[PDB]
This record gives C-alpha cells, sequence and structure tokens, in this order.
C-alpha cells in the first residue's frame, strides 16, 4: 500500500521543511 | 516614537501628522528584536489603519497603513484575527487593483500573511473574491513585464491559497488558480520556481482526485526538471511534489517514471542535505510498493545497490524510511526481483539494523526478511541465505528475539527459526 505525507510527517516531525507561512516586511 | 505619540499624531485633525504617525508606526512595527505588536492592538489602532486604506487621495499614507498590518498579521494568530476583525481583508483585495504597483503588492503581501495563518482564514480571503483580482495582475502576455519582487510576491501569496488541509482549498478555487501556477513553474525567477513547486506540493497531498487535477496539467516533466536544479530551495518542493505524487495510483506513479525522474535520484539518495536524502528514501518507498514493472523500472536505473547504501549508512530516520522502502519491494516484487535485493548485498545491513530495540522497525524487518525467505524458497536457495544470516551475526539476533516481550515479534522469529534454522 502507499502511504501519504501525513504519515511521513508523523514519523519525522519537527523539521519536516515547508514553504515560508507568514513574512514580515523590513 | 512611543505608542502614545502615535496615537496622538493618529488621532490629531492634520492629516500630514496621521501620516507622520502612521509612518512611526510602521517603523515601529518592523523593528528588528521584539516589535510592540500587543500595544499597537491594545491601542484601537487597527480600525484607523485600515480606514486609512481606503484613503485613494492619500497614497502615502494607504502605503505606510498596508505596510503597518502587513506586520501585525506577519504576527501569531490572534494578532492575524485582530487583523481581519478589523474589516481589513476586503480593505486589502480594494488595494489590489491600486495604480500605485508598490501599494498593490503591499496587499497581496498582506493577503499572503491573513491566507498563511490557516484553512479558515485561507478560506474567508477566497470568500472576499481575492481570487479574481489576483490572477488579473498576472493576465499579460510576458510575465518578464511584471517587476521581479511583484511576481515573487504574487506567487507567495497564491501558494498559500493552495496551502493548509481541514479542509483542503474549495476545488472551484484550485481549478481557477491552476493555469496560473502552470506558467510560474516555467518562469525563469529561482524563487518563483520555488513557491511555484511549494504551491503544487500542497495541491498534491490528499486524495488521489487531487493529485489528478495537477498531473492533468502536464506538469510532472517540468517538476522532473526542477528536480536536477542547482538551488536547495527549489528541489525541496520539487521533490515533495514528486513525492506526493507518487503516492497516488499505478498511472499516476507511472507519469513520474515516464518523466525520467528515476535517473535522479543516484544523486537524490546521496545528497548530504539529510531531508533531501530522507525525502528521496520516502520517495522510492512509495515507487516500490508499485507494480512488477515498476520496481523493474528501479531496478534497471541502478537504485537497488542506493537503497542498500542508504540502508547501510544514513541517519537513524533514514535507514528506517529505507527498511520500509526494502519491505514494500519484497512484497510486491517477483521472485527474480527480490533474490536481486539478496545478490545487491541487502542482507548484512537489514540484520545490522536490527539491533534497534523499537518493536516497530524490528517488525519490518522481519517482515521483509520472511518474504525474502519465502522467494528463497521457490528458487531453492533457503540454504544459502540461512548462512549469510548467521555469518553477518544476524542469526544471534532473531534467536535472541524469541524472548522479546512483543507477541508479534517473538513469533515472528520463532517462526523463522523454526523454518530455517533447525
Amino acid at each position: 500500500a502507499k502511504k501519504k505525507l501525513r504519515e511521513y510527517q508523523q514519523r519525522n516531525d519537527p523539521g519536516v521543511p515547508t514553504g515560508a507561512k507568514k513574512k514580515k516586511k523590513i | 516614537w512611543s505608542v502614545e505619540d502615535i496615537v496622538k499624531g493618529i488621532n490629531s485633525n492634520n492629516l500630514e501628522s496621521q501620516l507622520q504617525a502612521t509612518q512611526a508606526a510602521r517603523k515601529l512595527l518592523s523593528r528588528e528584536k521584539q516589535p510592540p505588536i500587543d500595544n499597537i492592538i491594545r491601542a484601537g489602532l487597527i480600525p484607523k489603519f485600515v480606514s486609512f486604506l481606503g484613503k485613494t487621495d492619500c497614497s502615502p499614507i494607504q502605503f505606510e497603513s498596508a505596510w503597518a498590518l502587513t506586520n501585525i498579521a506577519s504576527g501569531t494568530s490572534e494578532q492575524t484575527k485582530a487583523v481581519v476583525d478589523g474589516g481589513a481583508i476586503p480593505a486589502f483585495i480594494s488595494l489590489l487593483a491600486s495604480p500605485h504597483a508598490h501599494i498593490s503588492e503591499q496587499a497581496v503581501w498582506a493577503l499572503g500573511n491573513i491566507a498563511g495563518d490557516g484553512s479558515a482564514f485561507r478560506d474567508l480571503v477566497i470568500k472576499h473574491g481575492a481570487i479574481d483580482p489576483l490572477l488579473a495582475l498576472l493576465a499579460v502576455p510576458d510575465l518578464s513585464t511584471l517587476a521581479c519582487g511583484y511576481l515573487r510576491n504574487l506567487t507567495w501569496t497564491l501558494s498559500n491559497l493552495c496551502r493548509n488541509k481541514n479542509p483542503a482549498p474549495p476545488l472551484d478555487a484550485v481549478e481557477q488558480i491552476l493555469p496560473t501556477l502552470v506558467r510560474l513553474l516555467h518562469h525563469n525567477d529561482p524563487e518563483v520556481l520555488a513557491d511555484s513547486c511549494w504551491a503544487i506540493s500542497y495541491l498534491t497531498d490528499g486524495p488521489n482526485e487531487r493529485i489528478e487535477m495537477v498531473v492533468k496539467k502536464g506538469v510532472v516533466p517540468q517538476l522532473v526538471k526542477l528536480l536536477g536544479a542547482t538551488e536547495l530551495p527549489i528541489v525541496t518542493p520539487a521533490l515533495r511534489a514528486i513525492g506526493n505524487i507518487v503516492t497516488g495510483t499505478d498511472e499516476q506513479t507511472q507519469k513520474v517514471i515516464d518523466a525520467g525522474a528515476l535517473a535522479v535520484f543516484p544523486s537524490l539518495l546521496t545528497n548530504p542535505k539529510t531531508n533531501i536524502q530522507k525525502e528521496a528514501t520516502w520517495t522510492m518507498s512509495n515507487i516500490t510498493a508499485g507494480r512488477q514493472d515498476q520496481i523493474q523500472q528501479v531496478v534497471n536505473h541502478g537504485l537497488v545497490p542506493f537503497l542498500v547504501g542508504v540502508l547501510s549508512k544514513a541517519d537513524f530516520k533514514t535507514q528506517k524510511e529505507a527498511a520500509w522502502a526494502i519491505t514494500n519491494y519484497t512484497s510486491g516484487g517477483t521472485v527474480e526481483q527480490i533474490v536481486y535485493l539478496v545478490h545487491c548485498g541487502i542482507i548484512e545491513p537489514l540484520m545490522n539494523l536490527l539491533s534497534a530495540k523499537d518493536t516497530k522497525i524490528i517488525q519490518v524487518i522481519l517482515d521483509a526478511i520472511s518474504n525474502i525467505f519465502q522467494a528463497a524458497e521457490k528458487l531453492g536457495e533457503t540454504e544459502k541465505l540461512s548462512i549469510m544470516i548467521e555469518e553477518c551475526g544476524g542469526l544471534d539476533k532473531i534467536e535472541a528475539l524469541q524472548r522479546h516481550e512483543n507477541e508479534s515479534v517473538y513469533k515472528a522469529s520463532l517462526n523463522l527459526i523454526e523454518k530455517y534454522f533447525s
């Protein structure tokens, strides 16, 4: 069976990369 | 300034004083170390800033208020909620049409921060109608028409509208955004490419119908090309998107293979960036859960030695991802494919990993060993395999696992001992 990203993330978080969620303007 | 001096200027009957105080607020909220967001909120300044966004006459105070609100919305969920609660979402959508590109850009940015907070605010930005004016800013024949920073902001904000789960974005919204996403995925700017790949990675994580929507757009060859970029900020989301696609149907997985993705995996499975190598191993695990002809393409690309390598030496989490990839291979492969694993050296690194005390990985390894023995039984190779397992110290481990506390471990090891080592 195929395993979706949610299961990989449960095995491996914290630290699984993701895009920037919010950005502060300097 | 102090917040009191800002409030005094904001609450003056002089517009130039208001612009000056709003400017001082924007600088205070942009300072490096702990900007006083909450003191500005408690001062009641968000409704004034939102009012300023509507001052089409005084474009400087529109820009300064949009910047100040952007940096409040960059904070915690409670700080982003204070911005939404002040009516900012429709006020920013109205500003997308500003004749001043730098003010329109600031509104794009603020909307990205709001949508980035979570699925409810994402869907609320969509309900207020943000998608049509955002896409209209990108509806030019040549994307190099637009300023580079402008294009990067539009791409990032669109990616946050594609982001997050429980629930996923509305189907109609994803359908409306996707064609623009496909164009941006081919644009020659590294940050635009990265955030385009992030957007696609979000859209491809979920039910296979969501994968199908993206793959129907012809995006997989470009994703495979970006898989080979030198910029780690591009490879990371490109590999995530490819990894998501191969969690889908066999035909969806075949599109990744037909585009040539496997030729990149010798480098990905030895990449010194830990998360790249680990996610490439996870991706292989879902490919080796596919059809026997897809396992054969893994074989033909020479990737079994690379999986032996990851199992032999990698950080522990990555080794465990490789163990899963091997157990999937042994569950679905032909007898010929399975004993080829043994020829490539899988047994010794499998037995070495069985030193781990975690019940979960023990069961994964014992399942793989059982599947390999079943293939060896059909070929007449069980005695060769038994000798190999004994000679690397693996029999000692299996024999001792007959006295493990867990019933599933203890019965699997007993079964291997009775069938193959008596």
